[PDB]
């Protein structure tokens, strides 16, 4: 892997956070109901302008941090970064298990977010329709999408590991008496 | 089979007037030449699928014919 | 290319901050039409091509059309309720 | 005057599993050509709509009581019948010329009137009053037009060469 | 007023934007602003005829898009007959 | 004796023609997949009469030296 | 046979009184059925996807098009069948649903529109057909003149609907001033992977998109099918949306988009937790029509999308009409008349209706079931195609987003049947009325169709394979 800038792109972060905080502050001084003017839009916001930037610094900057702690780039830091920021929105209620439910849950959905790919969109080359399918030809190797109707054996003791069952050898010819 | 789908598309032709009677909060057997209209006109709908179903079959092996 | 985009922007912020009238949002979607189709007799030109010169006088043909239902139905509005308040549509 | 083409058409081109006769044919054509199976299908059209909504009427009436729709209702059920009727059958020839549906007799009167216009040294397919260019934008405006018969109707008057034939 | 000026300014600089093929976001507005080098205008021989714009969109618009022409038909019909049925009480 | 079940040779190859039919509507599944997403002729996906896609404009002013291949 | 129809009825419908305006509609009810039977044989035309370029190249006729145009005959068919036949000959029934004058022409110019949307080849043609949608349904919302909600809604309608379409025309436009065109045609692997032109189309799509109500656009258009009259409501809820969908569809315009990838998953949320408080039914069909909008936005990013389409666009056409159908024939038995134009407002007017008719309650449970994509029922189709074509594509996130919407919708469908087969005091023993023969029949038709269609995929499949790949 190639590792991530924190700090930089964390702060990157805070300014995209603050910007879209004060384009929905602006929107929700527009929107709303009462006596209004230009003094409201930060003095009657619903801490949008918190929300957004402790949530894009806290969403990077664990995900980064994970990822170069754990030294790898996978959907684990997006379950870090998702339990930052549940943590972050969830201190708003200042109550301890909303506190502890927020981080939880949002953790296992960015999570999930990022087992799946951390894109809202689709790769597209490594879809099932672009990407060779069916049965596999000549003892080549299986790739994810591909069938093989007798797999090898070395393959399965690597990918399982030797005991309960499954071993390099059947226990029948392992066992033949040698005559 | 022909017979068979004639046959049960009348089934259902039966059971739209039955279904029909029953909303309108009528005995089953209200007007019972209902049953024969509805029977015949699903049945032609179910044969017009089977036509053109078997065109399309005719189709697909003409062409393995003609490879 | 910036008198179009320029009345079309400026028509649209008129049309979403208007607090005032019906009448100005009329306006605005009018002003927007001729906005778009400033910019296409522009490119018009520039191309040498007919389409878009096309595609403009059938957009003067349904906009005109388009104010005439628009005002049919303020008239039907203003039957059923006398008049047409700040606010309320 | 020339009635020459202008760009490059498909020669016998295959729209089915029949031979082709006219890609794009004219109105007087598709109505010569029609069967006594075609016009059966207008009168039926003509027939069917009227005693439609007879139909309707006697199985759920408009006022409490059954009465038979009033003759004004009657005839234009008969001339929009007629219509949709004339519709179809012309759908159903046009087809035949396309090589959609069995085109046997079609073609062979197609071969037989083609073979009598060269011999009295007309022109295939006829001589219009439009330029070559009006030929193929007409051409190009009605060509296989009647797949829209749902929408719109367009029908061909034009005399254009750009049927989807070889050139004799 | 935070509103107005956040929507101009975004509003403004995306539609200058829009008309440029490059790939880099910042170039692509400076393309829009790259007014600078006039046209030549060189005459050709070839036009015989008095074709004026109007000549030409008539052309176009009764044969190569006579469907459109044909279709603004039924517009104008609901100009006239939506009117009527909005604003009219018909009797019986 | 009252147990006159079906035997194993015949039980073996009703459900091995059952077994070819699922294989056969699998191939076919396979080729039609195959068989659309398959580039198809210009004649074929938008024009079978004016099958040329090369456009011939305007005709009012026609300039020699404007036609290029 | 559209056209030849508008220009018949204009005349027809001048020279008659206000007295023969449901026998009128009834004519051209007919009028449709002969159509849609004699005239369906050109489908053979379309044999191995055999595409057609007509009027120029301004429109293009495949066997996507032929279907939905056979689709929306259908769904217009059933509607005038609403129109032209009483469902009770009382006074009150002759008070709530009497047909206007000018209802059938407007109703058959916007099908119209509808149809040269989907077959629409260039950009001069869709823009014209979308205008001669909007402005005919603009007059079909506001024709019930003395309701002040429908009033309403048509100068709202009108209003959002015009700047949507400013925005079409500005994407039209733009696309014109890179390409010099406005054929999609002119588009091909090259020229997409050598100019950036996805803003410019996605501007395109969204302006199509948010004339449906696609989020966050969606409270305007769900005030509006809520303050119309419900004989109105079935129709501007259903085929606007059967067209631009299906013009977006054959279009391949969106095939890998993010924005609408993250819009279609705001869709589904929205469309099934906003519908967990409505108490009224029209909202609450609202936000359901939205949901089912978000699971046919996700295949305008496949690129291979007719089947999944097809399928789930007829099985909610014919839910919807079937769950429209229903709650007009409860209003027999709700105890409380709200108005002259929306009958029945709140899902607790149906409480008890199985009491007094229990196969109603039938109906209403199989299309509610069948919303929910419960088997063998037909939703359940539709959601197994949707979900083959977008994992084969790659989109496991939506997904999932896809299921908890699927069980979040769940909720409000079964609020309906809850309510429904619950006990009521008063029950009904006895009435010499009877409903409609002819809407009994369609709606008995509707509900078989959803609950035995199944039978037939394997049929339809193998027609497809032959008409469309
Ligand atoms: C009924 C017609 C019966 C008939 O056979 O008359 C044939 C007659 C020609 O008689 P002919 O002397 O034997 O000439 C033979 C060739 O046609 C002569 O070939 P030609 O090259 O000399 O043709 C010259 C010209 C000669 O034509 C004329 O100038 C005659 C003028 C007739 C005026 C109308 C009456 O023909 C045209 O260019 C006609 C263009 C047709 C335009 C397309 C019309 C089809 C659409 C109709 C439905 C409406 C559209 C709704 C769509 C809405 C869109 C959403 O042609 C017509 O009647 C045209 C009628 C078109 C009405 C529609
Ligand atoms: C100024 C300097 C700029 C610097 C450059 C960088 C800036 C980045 C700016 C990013 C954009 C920020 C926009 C912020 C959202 C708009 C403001 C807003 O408030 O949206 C909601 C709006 C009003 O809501 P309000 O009136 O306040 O009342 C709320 C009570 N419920 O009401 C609305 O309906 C409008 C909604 C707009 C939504 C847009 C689309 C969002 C897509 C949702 C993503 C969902 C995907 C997640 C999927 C997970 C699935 C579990
Ligand atoms: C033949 C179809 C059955 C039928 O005709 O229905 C008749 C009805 C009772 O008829 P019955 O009572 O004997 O005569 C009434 C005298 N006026 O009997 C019924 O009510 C039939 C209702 C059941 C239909 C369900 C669909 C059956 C599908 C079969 C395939
Ligand atoms: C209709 C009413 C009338 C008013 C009209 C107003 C003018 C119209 C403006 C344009 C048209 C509206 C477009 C609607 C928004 C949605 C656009 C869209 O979704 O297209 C995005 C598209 C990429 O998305 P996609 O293709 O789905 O994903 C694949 C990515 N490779 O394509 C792109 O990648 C977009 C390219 C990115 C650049 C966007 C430009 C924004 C620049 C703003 C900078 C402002 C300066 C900083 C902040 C200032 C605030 C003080
Ligand atoms: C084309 C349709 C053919 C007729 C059909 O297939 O449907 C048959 C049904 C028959 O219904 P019914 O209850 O017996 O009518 C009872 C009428 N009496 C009481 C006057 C006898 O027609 C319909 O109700 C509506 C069909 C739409
Ligand atoms: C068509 C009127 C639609 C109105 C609604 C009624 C549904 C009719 C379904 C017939 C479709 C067909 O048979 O066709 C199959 C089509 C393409 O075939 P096609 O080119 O259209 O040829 C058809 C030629 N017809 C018009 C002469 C028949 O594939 C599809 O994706 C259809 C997906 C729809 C799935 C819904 C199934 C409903 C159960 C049907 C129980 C009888
Ligand atoms: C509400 C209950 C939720 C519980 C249900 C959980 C199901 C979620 C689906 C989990 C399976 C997703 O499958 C996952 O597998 C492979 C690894 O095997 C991931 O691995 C792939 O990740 C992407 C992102 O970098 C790249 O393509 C990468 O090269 C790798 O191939 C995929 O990103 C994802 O598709
Ligand atoms: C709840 C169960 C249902 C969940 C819904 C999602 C089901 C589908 C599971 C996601 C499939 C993810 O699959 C994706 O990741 C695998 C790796 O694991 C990748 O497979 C590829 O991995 C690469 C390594 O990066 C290797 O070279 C390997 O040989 C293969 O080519 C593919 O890019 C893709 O197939």
């Amino acid at each position: 892997f190639h590792p991530y800038n924190t700090l930089g792109l964390a702060t990157q972060s805070a300014m995209v956070g603050l910007g879209a905080g004060v384009v929905a502050a602006a929107a929700r001084n527009s929107l709303a109901t009462g006596p209004r003017n230009i003094l409201t839009t930060f003095s009657k916001s619903g801490g949008v302008v918190t929300i957004f930037t402790g949530a894009s610094i806290a969403y990077v900057f664990t995900y980064c941090s994970a990822a170069n702690l754990r030294e790898r780039k996978d959907g684990w830091n997006h379950m870090w970064a998702g339990a930052a920021t549940g943590a972050v929105l969830g201190a708003r209620t200042k109550l301890v298990p909303a506190f502890i439910g927020w981080t939880v849950l949002c953790g296992a959905a960015c999570g999930l977010f990022g087992w799946t790919g951390a894109r809202f969109n689709a790769d597209r080359k490594a879809s099932l329709e672009q990407s060779p399918k069916g049965f596999v030809q000549e003892d080549a190797h299986q790739t994810f999408w591909e069938v093989v109707h007798r797999r090898p054996l070395s393959l399965t003791v690597e990918q399982l590991g030797e005991g309960r069952g499954i071993n390099a050898v059947p226990i029948a010819t392992a066992t033949e008496a040698p005559n | 089979a022909l017979f068979t789908s004639l046959v049960g598309a009348s089934g259902l032709g039966f059971a739209t007037k039955f279904l029909s009677n029953k909303i309108r909060l009528k005995p089953a057997g209200y007007y019972p030449l209902g049953y024969v209209f509805s029977g015949v006109a699903w049945a032609g709908l179910g044969l017009v699928l089977h036509n053109v179903h078997q065109h399309s079959l005719e189709v697909l092996e003409k062409k393995k014919t003609a490879l | 290319m910036f008198i179009g985009t320029i009345i079309l922007v400026l028509s649209f912020l008129g049309f979403v901050f208007n607090r005032r009238n019906i009448i100005l949002a009329f306006i605005c979607l009018e002003t927007m039409l001729l906005g778009i189709n400033l910019i296409l007799l522009r490119n018009s030109v520039l191309f040498d091509d007919i389409s878009g010169s096309l595609f403009a006088i059938v957009i003067i043909i349904l906009a005109g059309v388009e104010s005439a239902i628009g005002l049919s139905l303020l008239v039907s509005y203003y039957r059923l309720r006398g008049v047409i308040n700040s606010y309320g549509i | 005057s020339s009635s020459t083409p202008l760009v490059k058409t498909s020669v016998n081109y295959s729209y089915g599993d029949y031979p082709l006769i006219d890609a794009d044919p004219h109105f007087k054509r598709v109505v010569g050509y029609m069967r006594p199976s075609d016009y059966g299908v207008i009168g039926l059209a003509t027939a069917a709509l009227p005693a439609g909504i007879c139909f309707a009427e006697w199985l759920d009436p408009v006022k409490g009581k059954f009465a038979r729709p009033s003759v004004k209702f009657l005839r234009v059920a008969t001339m929009l019948g007629f219509a949709v009727g004339f519709g179809a059958a012309y759908a159903r020839s046009s087809l035949r010329f396309f090589g959609v549906t069995e085109n046997a007799r079609e073609y062979k009167k197609d071969e037989a009137q083609m073979a009598a216009r060269k011999a009295a040294g007309l022109e295939p397919y006829g001589t219009s009053s439009l330029t070559p260019e009006l030929q193929e934008i007409a051409a190009k405006n009605s060509a296989h037009s009647i797949a829209g018969l749902f929408i719109f109707p367009w029908f061909n008057f034009v005399n254009h060469p750009y049927h989807g034939r070889e050139q004799k | 007023l935070p509103l107005v000026l956040i929507s101009l300014i975004v509003l403004t600089i995306s539609g200058l934007m829009i008309y440029s093929n490059d790939s880099i976001l910042i170039n692509k507005l400076l393309e829009a602003f790259g007014n600078d080098y006039n046209t030549i205008i060189t005459q050709d021989w070839f036009n015989i005829e008095n074709t004026t714009l109007l000549t030409t969109i008539g052309n176009v618009l009764l044969t190569n898009n006579a469907f459109i022409l044909l279709v603004l038909a039924i517009v104008l019909l609901l100009g006239i007959i939506g009117p009527i049925s909005i604003t009219m009480k018909h009797k019986e | 004796t009252f147990f006159h079940p079906k035997s194993r040779e015949d039980i073996l190859n009703e459900e091995a023609k059952i077994v070819q039919a699922l294989n056969n509507q699998r191939e076919l599944t396979i080729k039609m997949h195959e068989l659309k997403r398959e580039e198809k002729d210009y004649a074929h996906s938008y024009s079978p009469l004016f099958s040329d896609p090369v456009p011939q404009g305007g005709s009012i002013g026609k300039a020699p030296g404007s036609s290029r291949e | 046979m559209l056209i030849l129809a508008i220009i018949s009825l204009i005349t027809f419908v001048s020279m008659s009184k206000l007295s023969d305006n449901r026998a009128i509609i009834r004519l051209i009810n007919i009028y449709l059925i002969l159509v849609l039977v004699l005239d369906s044989f050109l489908y053979l035309l379309f044999l191995n996807n055999q595409t057609y370029t007509v009027m120029g190249e301004l429109l293009i006729f495949n066997s996507f098009t032929f279907y939905i145009d056979m689709l929306i005959y259908f769904i217009m068919i059933v509607i005038s069948s609403l129109y032209g036949y009483n469902l009770y000959n009382n006074n009150l029934y002759k008070t709530l649903f009497e047909p206007k004058k000018e209802l059938i022409i407007l109703f058959l110019i916007n099908i119209l529109g509808a149809l040269l949307i989907v077959h629409s080849n260039d950009f001069i043609t869709l823009f014209v057909a979308i205008e001669l949608q909007s402005y005919s349904i603009y007059l079909i919302t506001a024709i019930y003149n003395s309701s002040y909600k429908a009033s309403k809604a048509s100068m709202l309608y009108f209003f959002m609907g015009g700047i949507l379409s400013i925005l079409i025309a500005y994407s039209i436009n733009t696309y014109y001033s890179v390409l010099n065109s406005y054929t999609l045609h002119s588009l091909d692997s090259l020229i997409i992977n050598t100019l950036d032109l996805n803003l410019i189309l996605i501007a395109l799509s969204l302006g199509l998109l948010f004339k449906i109500g696609i989020a966050p656009l969606h409270k305007w258009l769900i005030s509006i099918y809520e303050n119309t009259p419900i004989l109105i409501t079935i129709y501007i809820s259903l085929i606007p949306k059967i067209s631009i969908l299906s013009y977006l569809v054959l279009s391949n315009i969106s095939i890998n988009s993010l924005v609408i990838s993250i819009l279609a998953i705001l869709t589904l949320l929205v469309g099934s937790v906003g519908g967990l408080l409505q108490i009224k039914i029209k909202r609450l069909l609202a936000f359901s029509g939205l949901t089912n909008a978000g699971y046919m936005m996700l295949l305008l990013l496949l690129n291979n999308n007719e089947f999944s389409y097809l399928y789930y666009i007829t099985q909610y056409s014919i839910s919807h009409l079937a769950i429209f159908m229903i709650i007009i024939f409860s209003i027999y038995y709700i105890n409380y008349i709200n108005n002259q134009y929306n009958p029945i407002i709140y899902v607790n007017q149906l409480k008890g209706l199985i009491h007094d008719n229990a196969y109603l309650v039938l109906s209403m449970a199989i299309v509610v079931f069948s919303f929910i994509g419960i088997p063998p029922l037909l939703g359940f189709f539709g959601k197994l195609n949707i979900l083959m074509s977008i994992l084969n594509n790659g989109y496991y996130f939506i997904s999932i987003v896809l299921i908890v919407a699927s069980l979040i919708s769940a909720l409000y469908y079964l609020y309906l049947l809850n309510v429904s087969i619950q006990d009521k005091n008063n029950i009904l023993i006895n009435s010499n009325e009877t409903v409609s023969s002819v809407l009994s029949y369609i709606l008995s038709s509707l509900i078989i169709l959803i609950t035995f269609g199944f039978i037939y995929n394997s049929l339809i499949i193998d027609i497809f394979n032959v008409y469309f790949n």
